[PDB]
RNA sequence: UAGGUAGUAGGUUUAUUAAGAGUUAAACCUAGCCAACGAUCCAUAAUCGAUAAUGAAAGUUAGAACGAUCACGUUGACUCUGAAAUAUAGUCAAUAUCUAUAAGAUACAGCAGUGAGGAAUAUUGGACAAUGAUCGAAAGAUUGAUCCAGUUACUUAUUAGGAU
RNA sequence: AAAAAUAAAAUCCAUAAAUAAUUAAAAUAAUGAUAUUAAUUACCAUAUAUUUUUAUAUGGAUAUAUUUUAAUAGUCCUGACUAAUAUUUGUGCCAGCAGUCGCGGUAACACAAAGAGGGCGAGCGUUAAUCAUAAUGGUUUAAAGGAUCCGUAGAAUGAAUUAUAUAUUAUAAUUUAGAGUUAAUAAAAUUAAUUAAAGAAUUAUAAUAGUAAAGAUGAAAUAAAUAAUUAUAAGACUAAUAUAUGUGAAAAUAUUAAUUAAAUAUUAACUGACAUUGAGGGAUUAAAACUAGAGUAGCGAAACGGAUUCGAUACCCGUGUAGUUCUAGUAGUAAACUAUGAAUACAAUUAUUUAUAUAUAUAUAUAUAAAUAAUAAAUGAAAAUGAAAGUAUUCCACCUGAAGAGUACGUUAGCAAUAAUGAAACUCAAAACAAUAGACGG
RNA sequence: AAUAUGAAUUAAUGCGAAGUUGAAAUACAGUUACCGUAGGGGAACCUGCGGUGGGCUUAUAAAUAUCUUAAAUAUUCUUACA
């Protein structure tokens, strides 16, 4: 659910207003593919698996009977009295969905607005959906795929 | 607006200039007929004896233009050539008479600015 | 106060700030673009150091605003590439300087 | 705030007093008297210190900032000499500190108020004698003189080609005295080019700068992986830039590499020549939708941007 | 302009055509079809480009000039020939003019030119030498296509004196 | 530092044109309209050397030299926007200038000119036009949230896992976090409709004794009493509690009882995305008003009178009709307001109530929600908002300078009043909001 | 029947100057203003009915207070004592 998706990152835009430095998002395989982004890129400290109430110490097993009670909690990177992650939106939105393909998305890391999205600027990250998969659009251009543009972190 | 109100027409208002001598039909100049001339007070805070007339344009439209320049000799029948601007001071008036066309001689003993005034160059 | 300079020619990215009524969207520009933006930008860029840059005003255009907005952006809306890479444990490199280095 | 400004020196003269009704003089005017020292009766003017080219290989160029506007000195001696009470000319009080020891950088700079402005050096007879001779008897390739001599490709080519006309029109004895004279005291006007003297060598690794790369791309990697120059040429998708000097510097007629073969590949027909005709067909295979003048070009004729074009007799033609 | 449609929407068959189809004509059935994402109606307009203008760009504007497409040759309909024409043909009628007074001829939106209208847009020019087109076996003939020149700062470009 | 001005003249050296010779190319088998061709050369021709080019020497050709020879730009502007500092004269709110702000009433940087100056330039100016010049927008208070909710279309949006496919979509299976169904347990007695009752008072009438004034107002005056104690009749209204707390979609809703309908929390089981929003549409919708039939105490447009006043078509007083009430309808409008559409996810505190649950050394304590109040952050033109007017997402309505105007015309609807829809021309460079310091305030 | 034109005839409105009759609004504007609606009046406006605050949150006391070693001891103390 990109309307999912769009409540994640407006949740990581407060809780770093107010420097919490763990909180909580929903459980579901798209919300997990972009957390792992984000803590691979060096925008989250930790990634647990946990409950309504906190990460798990000890392994779970996901099941229907608790997948309802089922969240991931990340870790709030701050240095130098600035939040690492300070800013997270969407560029494909749910009434307006944008799907590239690699020569435009090539031209979107070179400085070219397409489509009316902001090219990407330094230091930021911006994640590409390909085939149920997240990936940086860097790492979609170099394996030629096609893809929708998820969203842009710096 | 959403989105779908703007797929619907929902847009910023567009930025051109309006005309402003609606009568001359998007020509230049219309030659006219002045009907009568007149002798008009600006208004406020302004002070003169501001010298109009009205004309007949080659279209049937009746316009007020404006005299400029000191001293005149268009008289009522007189062949003008009118062209746009208004004169400020004066409300209604929204259009000039050429000098130095049709039956409108050029300002006498105009020194400066003569092309604005109908006046040929002295020898 | 310093602001931080890209290169000590231009700022780090793109900025889209806004101070109070003032909308501020300022693109940072390649060496030898010059400075295309509001003549009171303009001024503050001169003094500051600032030789590349291009800009928009939105919204409110009071001048004394634009200055002090400006300001604010130079120092609370860039981030150095070095604070970036420390923050996020990662390196980051500029392809057009490597591309003319040894 | 603006309004105009009469160009007045910036220096301190002395301003018009009093004057006779019929003198109708001006302040520029009399401060450019002052410039310029007394006038002979040979119409020169000794008494400035431009007035006379140098002879030492040292450019003369102008420091009114260093001398503040003190331009007259002693046409023999060279000691300066400035305007007094009596109208005469004499020994400055004080001796001018700012004007004994100048930068190198300066004495070559003509403009004051541009720095980035510098003269050229002059190479000397001997060095574009031995460039001629090891280009064209030794056979030397451009690359290696340029990078022996610290001269870039371009200029080595340059001096070959001046070179050889120098001989054709000092063989046809073309070069007159005056040719001679006005040579030699234009080249004691300007620095000598040392080949030895690091300095004044020319930088020999530039390459023009593209626009494709004009612009900043940054990529957020590993913090242990390594990124250089070639890494960033495929990112960029263009030829790394060593590459890049290297073909450049194959590019000169007598330089190594100069290769221009793979173009050899267009039929070409000449017709036939009979007795009486004036002129020959030369025919160029070409393919269709190439060939021909497209149809609804844009017409530029009553357009600023008009092509204009000469040709092989240097008329003036419509492109 | 909110309801519109009655060959109207669909089915079957014949006629007609090289050829599908309510395309036209004839017959018989079904009750459909279009429409507030704008029907029907009214007004306005020749359309467009790898053309022109403008802008950072998306776009916006123009549609003269270059090129592509359509329509028309005073107005309407019809017919003939033909692969193709409701033809700048023919027929009849309409409007206007003309002379030969005939069931007549002409219609400059071909070139030049004139009057009119308008703020405003040119010579009643030269040549078939070039490129094309038609006729002819050829020699050649014809060509206001076309090529040139004239008029007009309407646009563009170059030049319109340097040292002292 | 007031220049005009290296400007002029003059000096040096050129080229164009002219003159002379020569002469391509468009075209060749031949044909040239353009054409008095372009170009080149400067006595012509030739030889040699000679990037080019240059140079020498030769044949003929004139008197040692060899055709001649120049350079007259306009137009707008100089208060600010907007480049124009060297000043001066005339005019005096006149004459006139003006794209915008404006200028002109005797020191006019703006009018008309001189001087000087700034643009562009064989053009310059001006008019008519096109493009660009802010939505990288807004709607509590400035233009702008629809009275409210229900719900249709939506070519609007919308959960989870897995597997395929031709892939942000489709299909299938599976799942329960959204949304619902039914029970159980606890809680509450409100909101609609209907029926049945109660209460204090008011007015009128009658009786009673008892009197002579009563009533009203700022003060007044207009129209066997007033007051008191009884009895009777009628209509309307609902004191305290009470906070509209709460409840209801909004409008609304507080004397009592009854009937019918709807409404809460938690738990258990169940369905398995069935949801959100909602054009059009539908329903409900204060007060006034209207159509019928009842009612009519009090109140009260109008009308008629009394006062006040210089006047008083008013404010105050009297008499008081419609109306206010009930029944059955029409109509769909309000500052129908939180001047703030609905839904979802989310973000730092405190206080105070309420609810459910838990515990006990039994009355507090501990939890989790809701409401309200004051705030952090954030947002904002600010006043302020504060769980939204914050961070985000989805859907609908609406706005695009003032005035004209929510007007005109048409249309639809209504018994009617009217309601909905809803312009343009002309004119102007205004117009509006928050806040600041004053002044003023019966 | 539509479109266009003129049109007897007739309706609404703007600006300009410029007085007149009143004093409706802004302060408690001298009767709180305004919204909807109805009636009335030279004119603004007045009056009835409900609504709104864009007017009264502008909100600010019926007062009363207590016992342990006052010092040879607390009050001093400078990295000390322990
Ligand atoms: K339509
Ligand atoms: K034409
Ligand atoms: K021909
Ligand atoms: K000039
Ligand atoms: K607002
Ligand atoms: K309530
Ligand atoms: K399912
Ligand atoms: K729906
Ligand atoms: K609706
Ligand atoms: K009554
Ligand atoms: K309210
Ligand atoms: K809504
Ligand atoms: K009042
Ligand atoms: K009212
Ligand atoms: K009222
Ligand atoms: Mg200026
Ligand atoms: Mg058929
Ligand atoms: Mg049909
Ligand atoms: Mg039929
Ligand atoms: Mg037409
Ligand atoms: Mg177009
Ligand atoms: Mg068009
Ligand atoms: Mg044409
Ligand atoms: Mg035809
Ligand atoms: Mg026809
Ligand atoms: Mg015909
Ligand atoms: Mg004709
Ligand atoms: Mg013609
Ligand atoms: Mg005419
Ligand atoms: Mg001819
Ligand atoms: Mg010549
Ligand atoms: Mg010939
Ligand atoms: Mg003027
Ligand atoms: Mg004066
Ligand atoms: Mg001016
Ligand atoms: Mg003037
Ligand atoms: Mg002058
Ligand atoms: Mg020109
Ligand atoms: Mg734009
Ligand atoms: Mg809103
Ligand atoms: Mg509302
Ligand atoms: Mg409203
Ligand atoms: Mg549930
Ligand atoms: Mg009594
Ligand atoms: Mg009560
Ligand atoms: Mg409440
Ligand atoms: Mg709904
Ligand atoms: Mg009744
Ligand atoms: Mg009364
Ligand atoms: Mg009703
Ligand atoms: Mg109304
Ligand atoms: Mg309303
Ligand atoms: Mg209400
Ligand atoms: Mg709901
Ligand atoms: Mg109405
Ligand atoms: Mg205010
Ligand atoms: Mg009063
Ligand atoms: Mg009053
Ligand atoms: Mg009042
Ligand atoms: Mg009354
Ligand atoms: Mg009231
Ligand atoms: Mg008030
Ligand atoms: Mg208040």
């Amino acid at each position: 659910s990109l309307v999912k998706l769009a409540n994640t990152c407006a949740h990581l835009q407060n809780c770093s207003k107010v420097r919490v430095a763990l909180t909580s998002i929903p459980y579901t395989k798209l919300q997990l593919q972009f957390a792992y982004n984000l803590y691979q890129q060096g925008f989250l400290s930790s990634l647990q698996k946990g409950s309504t109430m906190g990460p798990d110490k000890d392994f779970v097993e996901v099941t229907p009977d608790n997948i309802s009670t089922r969240r991931l909690w990340v870790g709030l990177k701050y240095r130098d009295n600035k939040p690492v992650l300070s800013s997270c939106k969407l560029i494909s939105k749910p009434n307006s969905r944008i799907h590239l393909p690699m020569e435009d998305m090539k031209k979107l890391c070179s400085g070219v607005t397409i489509r009316n999205i902001k090219p990407l600027q330094p230091g930021e990250l911006i994640l590409v959906r390909a085939h149920n998969n997240i990936m940086d659009i860097n790492e979609a251009i170099s394996k030629k795929l096609d893809g929708e543009v998820l969203c842009r972190v710096k | 607006a959403t989105l779908n109100q703007i797929k619907r027409g929902s847009g910023p208002p567009r930025r051109k200039k309006i005309s402003t001598a609606p009568q001359l039909d998007q020509c230049p100049q219309r030659k006219g007929v002045v009907l009568r001339v007149m002798v008009l007070k600006p208004k406020k805070p302004n002070s003169a004896q501001r010298k109009a007339c009205r004309v007949r344009l080659t279209n049937g439209n009746v316009v007020s233009a404006y005299i400029p320049g000191e001293g005149h000799d268009a008289q009522e029948h007189s062949i003008v050539y009118v062209r746009g601007g208004r004169c400020q001071d004066l409300p209604g008036v929204k259009y000039h008479v050429i000098r130095g066309a049709g039956d409108l001689s050029g300002v006498v003993n105009r020194i400066s600015s003569r092309s604005k005034y109908g006046a040929k160059k002295p020898s | 106060k310093e602001i931080p300079r890209y290169e000590n020619r231009t700022i780090y990215g793109d900025i889209d700030f806004r101070y109070h009524g003032v909308k501020l969207h300022l693109r940072s520009a390649k060496p030898g673009f010059g400075l295309r933006v509001n003549h009171v930008i303009f001024e503050i860029c001169e003094c500051a150091g600032i030789k590349d840059l291009s800009g928009k005003v939105y919204k409110s255009r009071n001048d004394m605003n634009i200055a002090k907005g400006t300001i604010e952006a130079f120092t609370k809306a860039q981030k150095t590439l070095d604070e970036v890479a420390l923050g996020r444990g990662k390196k980051l490199v500029d392809v057009r300087k490597v591309y003319y280095s040894s | 705030f603006s309004r105009r400004r009469i160009a007045y020196p910036f220096y301190p003269f002395k301003k018009l007093g009093r004057q006779h009704p019929k003198k109708h003089d001006t302040n520029l005017k009399t401060a450019m008297r002052q410039f310029l020292g007394p006038k002979n009766y040979k119409g020169e003017y000794v008494m400035n210190k431009y007035f006379t080219v140098p002879t030492n290989h040292v450019p003369n160029y102008i420091k009114p900032d260093l001398e503040r506007g003190q331009s007259l000195e002693h046409p023999v001696t060279k000691k300066p000499l400035q305007l007094r009470y009596d109208g005469t000319l004499g020994p400055p009080p004080v001796e001018n500190k700012r004007l004994q020891n100048i930068f190198k950088d300066r004495l070559l700079q003509p403009f004051p108020s541009n720095p980035h402005c510098k003269t050229n050096y002059v190479l000397s007879p001997q060095l574009k004698q031995s460039i001629f001779e090891e280009i064209t008897v030794e056979g030397l390739s451009a690359q290696q003189v340029s990078q022996k001599y610290g001269l870039k490709i371009p200029r080595v080519e340059a001096i070959v080609k001046l070179v050889s006309v120098e001989n054709s029109w000092n063989r046809r004895n073309r070069v007159s005295s005056d040719l001679k004279t006005m040579d030699e005291t234009l080249y004691r006007m300007f620095p000598v080019f040392d080949s030895d003297a690091s300095f004044k060598r020319e930088n020999l690794s530039e390459i023009p700068v593209p626009q494709k790369t004009l612009a900043s791309r940054f990529l957020t990697i590993a913090e242990s992986e390594p990124f250089g120059p070639v890494d960033a040429a495929h990112v960029l998708e263009l030829e790394p830039a060593v590459e890049t000097l290297r073909n450049l510097s194959t590019v000169g007629e007598h330089s190594s590499g100069h290769q221009q073969s793979t173009n050899k590949n267009t039929k070409v027909i000449y017709g036939e020549l009979v007795e009486g005709e004036r002129s020959q067909y030369k025919f160029t295979n070409a393919k269709v939708g190439k060939v021909g003048y497209r149809y609804g070009s844009g017409n530029r004729d009553n357009k600023k941007d008009r092509r204009i074009g000469f040709n092989k007799l240097g008329q003036m033609v419509y492109i």
